[PDB]
Formats: C-alpha cells, structure tokens, sequence
C-alpha cells in the first residue's frame, strides 16, 4: 500500500514483504494484526551478496516426502520415509 | 472460606539476613540443616548464572520433602517459574518419555515481556469507507460518556468490523496493538426501535474512549515451542468447536529449539525481553525407568537446562528396567555422582507435639493440653500423618456435642472409629476370608 | 425406512410456504456467561489478545522481519518464489490450506525435484484409454467397471442420526453470532456445494466478475450410486 | 426422569442417622454396621463443611460386606449440586490417554464451580400472528399478540424475530417462551383448547429469572484448551491435556473466588476395587492428595495381604505402606442372622415380592450358611416359580425348587471336584468320551 | 434347498404351560433341570423387571451349553435384542476393554420409538434461483433463495428454500422432470427418481420410473422404529445427518471408537425418561450371551463387578468349560471356571450334564432326520457305540462323508461298510494323539 | 509449449530466451527453442517395480474430492495393502507382456543378519516363498 | 582450577588443596560442585574469596554418595527397602 518495505530478487523473483516504514507508522493508527513496522533501507539499493547454505540429506528426504515437508521439519512427524525417495536423492 | 491440604502453614524457610534458621519460624519445626542447604540452593539458583545443577533430597517418609520443596518455591516467589512434577506422569502413550522429559525441562524456562495494552471502546456513530472495488481507509468515530473521538483505520480491520456485523449504533471494542475487533451490542439508545427485536441493548461505557495500561508478560520456553510446532496449522481468536482432526502431541526436533532460542536471543539484547531460569521439581524420583535416568545425563549438561531437584524415599532399591543392579536412593551411580545429597532426620516427641500444635492452629480447632499430650503419644506410637489427619474428624466430634473445644473423649471416639496402617494389618492378619 | 432423527425442530401442530432449517440437538449443554467472558472473548482486564499476538507474531519463527536468513534457506529448500508463503502456512487452519490450493510455479534451481511415483501419477492425468500408462495406472476403475458396481443396491442404513450438540448460552448474542460462523462456515460451505448455472451466468457475462475469482466449489466426494447418496429407502 | 430398573443398591437411600451423628438400626433402607455407618456420617459432615481438602479414606471389609452400600449411602445423601465420580480400578488403563493423566481428570471432575447468573425472559399464549411481507422480501413488518392468565400485549417485531418465527412455526394456541438477547424460540407446547398440552403461564410475561449453574474444573480444562472444543466432553478424545492450562485455570479460579463471583463446592471421589490400580498410579496418588483443589477420595478394599501390581511383593490391602500412612480405614464386619434377615426383608420389600415367614427363615439359614447374595438372588427367582403355578405367596418349597434349580459356589466346587474328569484341567487335559 | 451348520435344529426349550420340560421336544433331548432353569430365566427376562441378573452355564464340552443360550435367543423371540459374544471380542486394539464392555453392556438394551415426521412431497415444477446483491462480499452467499414447485395427486405447493436446505437439494442432484423426498426432520433429501409424466425409454442412466406421489404434498406419518441405547450414544458421539459443516465432515472422515464419557449417557438416559414419559418409548431390556468367559482377564472382571451393579445393565449369561483353572491375568490364584471368587458370588450357576448312549443315538438320529439324511440301523447303531467311543461332535460331523460316500456309489442308504470307509478315511482326536506319540520326526 | 498428439492436453514448459530481457525484472523461467523439428516420434523406456505400481494405484489420484487433497497434505502413513490390488496388478501386468509391449526383470531381495527376525516373519516366508 | 576460573570463582590456596583432596577421596564433579555451592555461602558472609571454612560448611551441608550409602544402611529400618517394608513410627 504504497510504502511497505519489499526486497526483489532479480535473477530469480523473489518477492517478499518486510513490513511497514516507520515514516508511515503515525498514519492508520491502529496497525492490525497482519503487520510489523520495520526501519528504512539505507545505502546502495542495489545489492550483490553471496550466502553459502549447508542442507543435510534428511532435509531433502523430509522436504521431497509431502507437498509441504517444512511443517515436517519444524514438527518431527516425517512418518517413516521410504527407501525409493532417498535411492532417488542419492542418485541426483 | 479457607481451604487447607496438609500444607499451606509452610509460607518460607524462616531464616535471618546471616542464613541461619530459627527453631520453630516459617512454620517449620526443627530440621535445621536441611533448611540452609534449601537456603543456600534458593541463593544459588537467584544468583541467575548456572545451567543443569542438581539437588536430591532424601530420607525416611513423613520427613518433609516435599514441604522443604514448597518451602523454597514460596520463597524464591511466583515471578519465577517452578515446575511441580510426578515422575510417573513421564510415561505417556502419545509421545516418548525422552520427549516429554525434554518438555518439562524447558517448561522451567521462563520470560518476562514488556507490554501494553490501548483499548477503544464505545458507541459507533460514523462508518464512512472510501476507495482509492477496493477499500483505501476507513474513518470511524467512536463515542462514550465522556466524549468522542474519531479514528482512521486500514481496511484490513474493516473486513473484521464487516465480519462482526457492526452497523451504527452499536458498541464495539477495538484494541489497536492486535486488532482485535469485538461486537458488544446495540445501544439503550436504540432499544425502542421496536418492541420485540432479537438484539441485547447495552449502556454506553462510563469511562474514557482512550485507555492505556502497562502490563508484563509472562511466557516460558515450552509455549514458544508449542506455538511454532502446531502440526494442523494456526487456530483462530474465537474457537468453540474444535478442528475435525484430532492434533496430538509430536517430537519436536532440535532445530525448532535452535531457532526459538535464536529468536529469543536476538529480542534479549534489545531489552525487550528478561530471562528468568527456574525450577523442575520431580518428586518420588525412584519411579523412572532407566532410560529416563540416562537421557537425564544428557538433559543436565545442556545450556539452558534448568536448576532440578529430586526427592526420594527408598534405600538399597532396584532401579526400575534392571534386574541386579543395587542403588542407593533408586538412583543410578552414573546419575548420583553428579548429584548433591541433603539428607532429612526423622522428629522426636516435643516436635511431633508442635507440629500437632501448629496444624490445629491453622484448621481453627481449639485443644486441651490433655489431648494434646494423648495425640503426641499417638503420633509417636503409630505415625506422624495419623495424628495430622484425626484433627478433624476430633473437630466433627466436637462440634456434635455442641462444643468448640476438643476433649479426650472425642480423640479416643476417632480412635476406636478410624485405624491406621498397624491394627488394619492386625485385623487383616487374623482373618478367615480375605478379611 | 429411514434412519431416527435424533433432533427437536418446528413442526406444525395442523402465496408460498417457506421452509427454515432449524433443526437442533435435544442434548444440550447449558454453560455460563462469565466463562465465555473472562476466557474466550478479550476485554480490558484479560490479555488474550496480547499473548496471541505474543505467540503467534512475535515471535514466530517464520517471520520476514527477524528470521530472514531461515526464510532464504527454506526458499532455496522448496523453490517457491514468496518469502511471504511459511507465514501463510504456518498461521491459518487446515481446511483454509486445503480449499484454497493453488497450482503455482516453482524455480527450476531448487531440491525438490519430480519423485519418480509423482512422475508416474502426473503422465496418467490426461492420457486416454488403450495407452499402456494409462491402462497400468486406472486398475480401480476397471474394477468399478467389471463388478457392475454402479448398479447395486444400498443394504445398510444408519440407526439414529443426529445433529451436533447445541451449546446455548443465555443472554448473549455474540456466542450466537460466533456458533452459527462455525457451524455454517459460507466458505466451508460453498466448498461443499456448487453454483447454478443460471448463477454463474448472472456473475460472468451480466456481472462482469472473471471466473478465477470464483469462490471454490464442487469439493464433496461423489458417492458409489445414486442409491448410496442418502439414508431414506422407498 | 433418570429411568431406573431396579439396581442392588436401590434400596439404599441415605445413611440412617440422627441428628447427634448416631446411627438409627434401622433406617433410610440399611441395616447393621453401626460404627461404619457413623464414620461414613463423619465423611459426610467433613465434605459438607467444605473447609478441608485431599484426605483420603480406605474402606476395608470382607466381600459382600456393606462397602459399595455405604458409598451408595453416602452418594444418596450428598444429594445434587455436588460432583460424585465413581469410578472403577480397571477405567484407567486407557489406550489414548495415560494413567496419570486419566486420574488427573478423574480428580478435577469432582470439585465443581457454583455460578449465579440471572436471564430475562418472555413466556406467554400466542394469540393471534400477523405477517406482512413485500414481493421481494425485503421490507417486513408484523404484530405479534401474546398473554398470561394475567395480562395482555402486543407487540411490534423486527425483521428478524420475523425470520426466526417463521423459522420453528408459531402458530396460534401455542406456549412460546423468547429469549431477547439471543433470539431463540422454545415451544413448549400446545395450552388447554380442544377446538401435546400444557398450561398457560401465569404472572408477569417479562420474567427475570437467576439459575444456579454447576461446571467441573476438567469442562473448563476441556474449553480452555485450544485444540478441541466441547464436544471432547461427549466423544472423550481429551487427549492429554497440558500443564499450563491447568495453571491458568487454577489461577482463574482463585481470581474468581476473591472477586466473589463464585464459589467452589468439593466432592467425593469414589474409586472402587482400588487394588487393580499399579504401582505408579499410588505414586501420582500421594502428591496429587495434596493439592489445594483436590477432593475426598474413597477407596474400596477387599483383598488381604495381596501382591500390589507392579511390583514383586506382598502389602496389606493391595496397596504400599506410604499410600496406607495418607489413609483413615474404616472397617466393616461380617452379619448375624438377624440382619441378613432384615436385609432379605428389604430386598423383598424393594422387589414387590411377597414371602411366607418360614421360606423367609429358610432363606436366612441359606444366607448364614452359604452367602448373602445368594439368598438376595434366589428371591427373584423363586417368585417366577410362585407365578408359574399362579399363586401370589411365595412358599417354602417355591424356594426348595429354586436352590435345587440353582447352584452355589461351594457345592459347585464340590461337583468339580469330584468330576474333575470331564471338565479341562490348568494343564488342559479332558476327557470326553463316557466309554473305557 | 436349505443350508444348516451346527445348529438350527434346536427351535426352542421346549415346555409345558407349568414349566416341566418334556424328554425329547423341540430338538432337545435331556436336560430337563437346565431347561428348566432357562425356562425360568426366560420368564425371568420376560417380566421386565430385573436388571443386572447375570448367571454362569457350567459344563463340559459336547454338553450343549451355547445350544441353550441359542434356545433362549429364540424363546424370547426375534423382538428382543440378543448380543452374541465371543470372550476374546474384547480385546480392541482401537479402544479399551472397559469401553468395550459398556460397549456391548449399551448395545443389548432395545428401545421403540412412535416418531412422527414431516414430508414434503412431489413431482418438481421448476427451478429458479435467485442471486444476491453482492456475492462477493466474503461474508454470506452466492444465492438467496430458491422457489421450488411441487406437483403431487390433487395438490400443487410452491416453496421458498433455505440456501442450506438447496445444498442438500443439489446433492443429490435433482433436476425439472423429476421425483424428490424432503424430510424435514433433518433436512435429508431423497431423490425418488424421473417421474413416468414424461418419456420413459429415451435415457442413459439406468434410471427407474416412479408414478406422481398420492396424498398431499405436505404430510404428517407415523413410523415405528426399533432403537437401542447403543445406537444413540454412537450417533450422539459421531453427529452425522444433520446440514451443517460438521454433519457433512463426519461423514467423510474414517469411523473410529472412542472413549464414551459418562455424561453423554446420562444425557441420553434422560432423553430416553422424558421420551418415556411422554407415552412414546417402550424400554426392552435383553440378553447379552458372553461364550468362553475364561479368557477374560482380571481386569475386565473387576469392571464386569462394577457393571452388573447399574440401574441399566441386562440379563448377562456366560459359559465356561474349565474345572480348577486360573484367572488370566493373575498369576497364583485357583477359581472355578476361570470366574474370580467375587464375580462367582454374584451368579447363579446352571450345572450341565452329560448323556448316555441313547441320548447319544436319538441326538443321531436326529441330525440325520435334520441333513435330509437315510441311515440304517445297523449303522446308527455303530454310530452311537463310536460316539459313546470317542465324542459326540466326532460322530456328528462324520455323517456327511457318509452322504458323500453313499451319494458317489449310487445309493440312498448309508451302510456299515460305507461308515467303515468314513473310518479309515478320518480320524480323531485319540487317534491322532496316538499317532503323535509313535512318530518319528513329530509327524 | 508442448503438445501430445492423441491427448491434446496443452501444457506450459517457459518462455523463450530471446523474450527474456525486456523486463528488468522477472519471475518466471526461461527454456531455451527445444532442439529438433517441430514433430517428432521417440520411442522412450521407462522403469518401474511392481511396489511402484501397487502404490500409485492404492493412493487415489488427482482428483477433485476434498479427501484427495486433504491426505496429499497429511503424513504419508502405510497401510495395508490387499490381495485384490495385487491381483489385479499381475492380470493387466500379464496381459500385457501377453500383447507383447512390457517385459518383467526379476532381481534379488537380500536380507543380512537374519537371526534378528522371529519365528513369525519366518513363518511368513515360508508361506510367501511358495508363490509364483 | 580451571571450572572455578570459568565459574568465575575466587579461592584461597588452603581451600584449593582441600578441595583437590576432597576431589581425591571423592570423584570429581562433587568437588566441582561444592565450589559452586561454597561461592554461595562465600557471598552469604560478605567475603568475595573461598576460604577454608565455606568449603567445610558446604562439606558438612552437602553429602557425597558414600556418606549417604553409610548413613542409609545404619539406619535401614527408616527406609523402604526392597520389600516394602519401613518402620514408620520413632516409638517400638
Ligand atoms: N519441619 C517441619 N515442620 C512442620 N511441618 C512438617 C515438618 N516436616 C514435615 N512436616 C509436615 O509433615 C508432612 C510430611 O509430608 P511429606 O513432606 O509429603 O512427606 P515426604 O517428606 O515423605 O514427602 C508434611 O505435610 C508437612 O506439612
Ligand atoms: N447395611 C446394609 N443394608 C442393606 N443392604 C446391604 C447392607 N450391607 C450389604 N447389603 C447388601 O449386600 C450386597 C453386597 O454389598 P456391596 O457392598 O455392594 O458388596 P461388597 O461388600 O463386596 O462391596 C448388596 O447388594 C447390598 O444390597
Ligand atoms: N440336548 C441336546 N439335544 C440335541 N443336541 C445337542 C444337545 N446338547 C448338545 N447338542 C449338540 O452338541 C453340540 C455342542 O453344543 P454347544 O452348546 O453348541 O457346545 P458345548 O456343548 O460344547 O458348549 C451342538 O452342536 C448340539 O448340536
């Protein structure tokens, strides 16, 4: 609404929504439920960085188990994955 | 008007600025050294820097272990958390023991938040949305008996207010840090609209539009465990019926629990947030298993794992899942190494005699000396507790007779009435079938 | 031969006639005001807002705002172009997961590749009859189609049939209002049913309203027969 | 209401006491066991008072001996408006929830919530109904005429009180009772006009009632629990409700009482044949006795010396000497001939039986001789002979056919023992065949 | 032309108006005390009366005591409700034994019920729904209401729906040009099908043709249903048939038991007295059979102690074939029957005996006459002295390899040496033991 | 896009590469022109066990029902499968190696250390090992 | 020396020989836990270092498993044993 802070991925798309600016916090006096007031960017809008993530083998197995395998992770209740799926992400 | 259970006459462990116990203070009556390592452990664990530190009392029953455990929540106060526990809840048949061993441990966690707390409340008199299909804002005036006070608002309340029927003339409830909107009812204003209508018409609010209040939030570690890991999903605010799903409880991996306490960290160091460490108390500790005892090793050595006292009563005892392996205390040596034992010594006469005193005092019960010496005689002669829980049948058997004073006529009734443990034993052995 | 209906509604004691549903359980369980007031709904003198809020805000884990990094990982994990979508996930219910699934697009550089059985179901979607896919994969039709099953006759009916247990409140409208959201859910509900077609037509052409933004209909399983779809035998 | 064959026990209607606390003979349907039926009053002035919390008492006697009779005595005269749990020492190994947790709702089920709160309403005759409505609907207005014995009115109506009575039918002659705030409509029947039935009320139409409500702490552990609703109150799939809202509902409750807007009634807790519980229940037993919001807990014992589940060893009464050290025992005693004679007169009296006086002291040498549930047994049965051969009175011999018909423990053991062939033996080994 | 196992041959106890039972009426043949004594515990059930009444069938095996309890099944009639039950039924890996003992305590009391329902009837005219103002709202739905048209013998209503009610409406799938059923009790549709008011050959469906319905389209019956407690409690517990979100979720999720609390049936138990006490119900308490109550365990005996003591519990008969056994699930002490001492104080055992040779001969002949069967009385002879030799059950089931045998040569009659084959085709249970014993390798 | 030609069923593989920078900014993917005319035959071999088949059948496909997509999100639990799917399973298998288009590869199942099995699981085998 | 340096805990030399003494005759952690528990009864007196005569308070306070095995089968009749067998009351 014209004064969120978003940030967009070029190469890939990416689309999130960090929050409300405070310059806009005095403004709709109450906030609601769904939102969070986070400080201004400053600097360089453009960005280069280069992250390095570590991912273990049973994220993978967890993640490729159900449609959402995150909620599997953050819950323990993988339910015994099978053996095809890990030949599968070994091979890969 | 007052309730007691066998307790509630302990409200400390009645010591000076030096930390030496009085005789009879606190409601205690003698056990002196046991009551400085109590003290001593309650400083520690106030000094707010250890991590896995452990405690067993142990001694003979009826000896006041679970009242020096009272003792110390009721002095370290109720700010910090203390986690009271039987070691026969751990089996459960949902999740593992290990599990819910691991729940208990970061339920003695706890966290102090500051907050506060806005609330509009009044009579709605303007609903005025304007656009730019969709909605840009909305501006509400609300009004009480002290005045009004318009308010602009997102549309993302609007479609709440639009959920809680709210038309003009009714009285809502608006907090503005959650959003949360409630509908109160129609006004007595509008109560003669018609005869018969199906709505229930409040007064206006007498106070102020505009409330502002500072309140402290208490959370421990287990219910932010338990609000990230819901394996269904999110619940709404207004829940009566529940989901058609039964959600039941699940392991919760040790990657939540790093990034819970990330979070944690991360709203520490701002000054948001206190942390406040506390107690789990097990008490009859000789009932786990010995898997429970081994993954306690681990527990304890853990950076966040709380202060733990445990209580026992037994002697060369069989740990539960072995068949030959003698300990002391029904603790295992691996676990007893890192222990520290605070032992409890049994009572004589005079004591059992103050004890008796002290608890009739506090049920409001009236006793002669006479009787008093006879129930001391008792407690001695069979046992501590059947002395403590024939005062109020003596109590009874007072006020049938039209008196407020126990003679020793009644305790003798409550003695040929009620038995203990000895002469049930005595009947039970000189019997023919099955008493 | 119908099954008992274990209900009390208005019946008569005998240019239209309407029909109202108001059919109710005879069980009810009578529960106080102060109660539903002081635990359920919030006010100035309770905080369960705030801890809502506390719990389910601040600090969730899956928020943007504080776990960016976590939120990257389980983006580069499961390719989904949202930040926003864990949040979602995490926050309402399972059914509000289930009606409203959207088939988006996923990046191709990402961990979750096509499993070799979701390979096998996703070629057999469109694919006709005498394909040897196709043939391998719709073994439980062809024993539909073999067993004459779309032809037999319904031998069990259920004994009583009854109503959820009405909870009543005396002097409260708000419980009213919250009982009859849940029970008769518009969303739910027009889940479990259809648009007619005179309807949708009033809401494409004469409306102007597209037909993505439709709410979603038609997600109640058919039954064997027609005389497996209800209780009542002629 | 509460539909009711005959029970063993439905006799009993109170303990028989005066008002010195002293046991009558014979009163209120029981007879014998005076010192057991005093200590029984004594529990029941200890929970009537309220003031004290968590004491439990062990009811120890040999089988056949008064012990459900006494708790079905004191249950009668407890009355209503207080919780009364009985349950059994088998209700607890569950296969959904634990044991520690079933006895944790087994005890937060007896001590209840007294709540007073006040609701207005109108109930009155329907006299006559007017209904106007447009050709879309939209725009509604009716009058509505209603009445008491006492008085009349009409009554303009909104749309929607129009929708909710064309919703469940009013009609005129009806009884109708509204409620404003909420909009329900209750129809509780047709009044007196011949042109089911019920009278018209009387007095004022707008009534303004209070109710006395009762809750259990284990509905609002039920409600106060997010995950499922009230409906776990009738299906039972509680399923291991946490701690913390426990803790909530126990600090609430303590709220409450100071601001007076309740008050906390106690009660029993009847657990019968405690010695079928485990080890590990009496260990959750012994701290869970003290808490502040914990009732009166009665056992019943009739095992002697027994090995307590669990465990490898013996104890008295089934249950560990540290449970026994919490527990006040009362003990009941074995029955002369006179009062298994006025029991046996009462369960005549209880079954519309009507006995001669000699089958009646057959009958009491039969119970002195073998048991009393024996002899309270064969009464039904041999008044089934009397009306086989259509007399009303039942005789000796209608009783002489009943014992010859019907068989006893001892003399069964007896024939086992002494065909002991023909029946599979612990090493499962028969014989069959009546030949060689 | 009819199929027999084991059974049916007994039609009844078989007495007089006094209660002497004959030597061999009815399929029975001896047993004149224990008939006797079920005799009187029919008469005993009949008075509806009694609750918690509960008896133990003591005997042997090949005595016929689950043969008196099928008497008893069928003296009561069909009317009745008769539970039978196996002592190894109760163990659930579902749910507890208790629950499973109230289970099946809750399913053998019957019940009547006079219930009145109100129909709405027809041929339907047209359908013609209309729309909202704003549909897309969130809030409320897409339509408003719809007008139905109702055509039935001398009679023609028009109706405005509920939206709720058109879902139920669409559900079933109804179209113009055909038949339906609304029951207003609940809300329950029934699509009777395409009226015969069009043309009938001219489908694909495989549809059947109804005429127009007779009466009114609007209607008040009367049905007569036969009810158990048990039935109510499982539909209170799952609610399943009415028209809201859950009605429909209930029906589509997996049925599973559950724990039923007790406050759900004293909630039923108090619907039940005020339906009662309206003149509508009649209660019919019944027989719950229990066969080989030695396997229960000690558990379930303790709660079977507290069961027979409600004011609800029925006629509960059980039946054992154990002389000095002990209990399962103890592990010391020695009761008769497998039955605990304080759960055998509260019987009333029934002694079962056993027969002689002619008992065991007429039993044949018997059970020949029942199979549609022609014996010799050379070979019944020699079937009664094999059946005083070995068993009765052993002799029972060899007569129809005999019918085999003489069917395959032929012949009508069943000869000695055709049971002399049936011999050395077949053996026993001494036989084989005999075998056992002089084996090589445990053959 | 990609077209099969008995099927119809029109499905969306990206967009080309030479429309790709006329956006800064863009989500979707882009393939590049696929290699080859327009219209080609290939003849493709797929592998596949019996399990996998047995499986796919006994999970419901993608269908419309709420059932479907509430147990596609739901924790994959397994069941018992009959005797029925595998029978069916073998019948269409045989029938089609009958017309000649599949062919069956038997392998090996090995199982290590096999005193760590009961006498049940052993009873079993004897039982399965008489099979065809 | 190095677990008090990291507790933050400061000794005399006297009570540091004791303690290596006591962790001689005992095991170990016993004596990493009387300097935690000896710190405590060190700020109980006003004095911020370990002396000797905290060391000893925490000794006679705090028991060992050896103690406690010695003080129990003294004393055995006061204990449930293996039976389940304790004498309750002080008085025969
Ligand atoms: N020093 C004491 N002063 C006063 N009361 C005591 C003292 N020691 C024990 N008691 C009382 O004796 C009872 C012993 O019960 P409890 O402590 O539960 O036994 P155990 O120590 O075996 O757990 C307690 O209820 C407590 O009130
Ligand atoms: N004092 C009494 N008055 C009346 N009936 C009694 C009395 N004592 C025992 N009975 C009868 O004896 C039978 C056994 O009593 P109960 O207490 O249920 O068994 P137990 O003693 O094994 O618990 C009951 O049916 C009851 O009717
Ligand atoms: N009185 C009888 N008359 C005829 N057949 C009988 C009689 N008693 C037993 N039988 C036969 O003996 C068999 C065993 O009877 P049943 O009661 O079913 O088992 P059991 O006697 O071993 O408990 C039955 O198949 C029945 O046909």
């Amino acid at each position: 609404l014209a004064g969120d802070v978003i940030s967009i991925d070029k190469a890939s798309g990416k689309i999130t929504k960090l929050g409300r600016s405070f310059a806009r916090s005095r403004d709709y006096d109450a906030m609601g439920a769904d939102t969070r007031f986070v400080q201004c960017p400053e600097g360089e809008l453009q960005k280069r960085k280069t992250v390095v993530h570590t991912v273990s083998l049973h994220e993978i197995d967890v993640i490729n188990s159900r449609t959402q395998g995150f909620l599997a992770l953050f819950t323990g209740d993988t339910g015994e994955i099978r053996s095809e799926v890990r030949d599968q992400i070994n091979t890969k | 008007v007052t309730r007691t259970a066998a307790h509630t006459h302990i409200k400390g462990l009645g010591l000076d600025e030096s930390g030496v116990a009085k005789r009879v203070e606190g409601g205690f009556v003698g056990q002196i050294e046991a009551r400085e390592a109590c003290g001593v452990i309650v400083d520690l664990i106030k000094a707010k820097k250890m991590s896995g530190r452990a405690i067993l009392l142990a001694g003979g029953p009826s000896t006041g272990k679970t009242a020096l455990a009272l003792a110390i929540s009721q002095e370290l106060g109720p700010k910090v958390p203390f986690c009271p526990l039987v070691g026969s809840e751990l089996y459960s048949v949902e999740v593992k023991k290990t599990e819910t061993l691991m729940e208990n441990f970061r339920r003695a966690i706890g966290l102090r938040i500051k907050e506060t707390k806005e609330v509009y409340e009044g009579e709605v008199t303007e609903l005025t949305p304007e656009d730019a299909k969709t909605i840009s804002h909305v501006i509400v005036g609300l009004k009480s008996a002290k005045g009004t006070k318009t308010l602009r608002l997102d549309p993302t309340i609007y479609e709440s207010i639009q959920r809680e029927k709210v038309s003009i003339g009714d009285v809502i409830y608006i907090e503005a840090n959650t959003g949360a909107v409630k509908r109160v009812g129609r006004s007595d204003a509008y109560a003669t609209e018609f005869d018969l209508e199906t709505e229930e018409y409040v007064p206006l609010p007498k106070g102020e539009v505009h409330k502002k209040k500072e309140i402290v939030q208490d959370v421990t570690l287990h219910d932010l465990d338990v609000a990230n890991a819901r394996p269904q999903g999110g619940q709404d605010v207004i829940s009566m019926m529940g989901q058609l799903l039964k959600p039941k409880k699940t392991e919760i991996t040790e990657k939540l629990r790093q990034e819970v306490n990330k979070v944690v960290a991360k709203y520490i160091d701002q000054g948001v947030a206190e942390l406040i460490p506390g107690v789990l108390f097990i008490d009859e500790v000789n009932m786990l298993d010995i898997e429970i005892f081994t993954y306690l090793n681990k527990a304890l050595e853990s950076n966040i794992a709380p202060v733990v006292v445990l209580a026992s009563n037994r002697g060369m005892t069989t740990v539960r899942g072995t068949e030959d392996v003698i300990s002391p205390h029904g603790v295992p040596p691996d676990l007893i190494d890192r222990l520290l034992i605070v032992r409890t010594l049994p009572y004589d006469k005079d004591e059992i005699r103050t004890i008796i005193e002290r608890r009739a005092t506090v049920e409001r019960l009236q006793v002669e000396s006479s009787a008093l010496d006879l129930l001391a005689t008792m407690g001695t002669e069979t046992s501590l507790r059947y002395a403590l829980q024939l005062l109020a049948p003596c109590g009874i058997l007072a006020q049938t007779s039209n008196r407020k004073e126990i003679v020793v006529n009644d305790v003798n009734e409550a003695k040929l009435l009620f038995l203990d443990a000895k002469r049930s034993t005595k009947i039970l052995e000189t019997s023919a079938n099955y008493l | 031969d119908s099954p008992f209906s274990f209900t009390t509604f208005g019946k008569t004691t005998s240019k239209f006639t309407d029909l109202i549903y108001s059919s109710r359980n005879p069980i009810k369980y009578s529960l106080p005001r102060l109660i539903y007031e002081d635990l359920i709904l919030p006010n100035y003198n309770n905080d369960v807002d705030i801890a809502n809020k506390l719990k389910n805000v601040k600090f969730n884990i899956f928020n943007p705002s504080t776990n960016y990094e976590l939120c990257l990982f389980l983006s580069k994990l499961t390719g989904e172009p949202s930040l926003n979508e864990f949040f979602r996930v995490s926050t309402t219910p399972l059914l509000k997961r289930v009606i409203e699934r959207t088939n988006g697009p996923k990046n191709t550089d990402s961990l979750s590749f096509k499993t070799i059985t979701q390979e096998l179901l996703e070629v057999t979607r469109n694919a006709p009859s005498e394909g040897v896919m196709a043939s391998l994969l719709n073994v439980e039709k062809h024993a539909y189609e073999r067993e004459y099953l779309n032809c037999i006759q319904r031998g069990y009916h259920p004994n009583v049939s009854a109503p959820p247990v009405t909870i009543e409140v005396l002097g409260s409208s708000h419980v009213t209002n919250s009982i009859n959201n849940e029970l008769f859910d518009p969303l739910i509900s027009q889940a479990l049913s259809d648009i007619p077609a005179i309807t949708q037509y009033n809401m494409h052409v004469k409306k102007g309203i597209p037909v993505e933004d439709f709410p979603k209909t038609g997600l109640f399983p058919e039954p064997l027969n027609k005389n497996f779809s209800s209780n009542i035998s002629m | 209401k509460s539909l009711s064959l005959i029970a063993a026990h439905s006799h009993i209607t109170g303990l028989g006491l005066d008002e010195n606390l002293q046991p009558r003979p014979t009163s209120e349907g029981m007879v014998g066991q005076l010192q057991a039926r005093r200590a029984a009053g004594v529990i029941l002035k200890m929970v009537q008072n309220g003031t004290i919390a968590g004491r439990a008492v062990l009811v120890a006697g040999p089988p056949s001996t008064g012990k459900t009779a006494l708790a079905m005595g004191v249950s009668q005269s407890l009355g209503k408006d207080v919780p009364f749990t009985a349950i059994a020492g088998s209700e607890i190994f569950s296969l959904e929830l634990s044991k520690t947790e079933a006895l944790t709702q087994a005890f937060r089920k007896s001590i209840g919530i007294k709540i007073k709160e006040e609701t207005e309403l109108i109930e009155g005759e329907v006299v006559e109904i007017q209904i106007d409505r447009s050709i879309t609907g939209g725009h509604k207005q009716g009058k509505l005429t209603i009445k008491t014995t006492d008085m009349e009115t009409i009554y303009e109506l909104g749309n929607k009180m129009i929708d909710g009575l064309t919703k469940e039918k009013v009609l005129a002659g009806d009884v109708i009772s509204i409620d404003k705030a909420s909009g329900k409509i209750t129809k509780l029947g047709r009044s007196f006009a011949r042109s089911r039935f019920v009278q018209c009320p009387e007095g004022e139409l707008q009534k303004r009632k209070t109710v006395v409500h009762t809750v259990s702490l284990h509905e609002i552990d039920v409600i106060n629990s997010r995950t499922q609703g009230f409906l776990a109150l009738f299906t039972g799939d509680t399923g291991e409700i946490r701690s913390e809202v426990r803790d909530q509902i126990n600090t609430k409750v303590a709220e409450w009482k100071e601001e007076g807007k309740a008050e906390i009634v106690p009660g029993v807790l009847f657990i019968d044949e405690v010695h079928m519980l485990d080890i590990e229940c009496f260990s959750f037993i012994n701290r869970a006795l003290e808490d502040e919001f914990a009732p009166i807990v009665m056992m019943a014992t009739n095992r002697g010396v027994s090995k307590t589940r669990g465990t490898n060893y013996k104890s008295p009464h089934g249950l560990p000497l540290d449970l026994l050290d919490r527990s006040i025992i009362i003990t009941t005693k074995s029955y002369n001939e006179q009062e298994i004679k006025t029991i046996l007169s009462i369960r005549a009296q209880e079954e519309e039986v009507e006995l001669s006086s000699d089958a009646l002291d057959l009958l009491t040498k039969t119970g002195v001789e073998t048991s009393l549930r024996y002899s309270s047994n064969l009464i039904s049965v041999a008044q089934q002979i009397a009306m086989k051969r259509k007399n009303n009175t039942v005789e000796v011999e209608d009783v002489k056919r009943a014992y010859l018909l019907f068989l006893d423990s001892a003399r069964s053991v007896k024939y086992v023992q002494e065909n002991e062939s023909q029946y599979i033996d612990d090493q499962g080994n028969v014989q069959i065949s009546i030949a060689k």
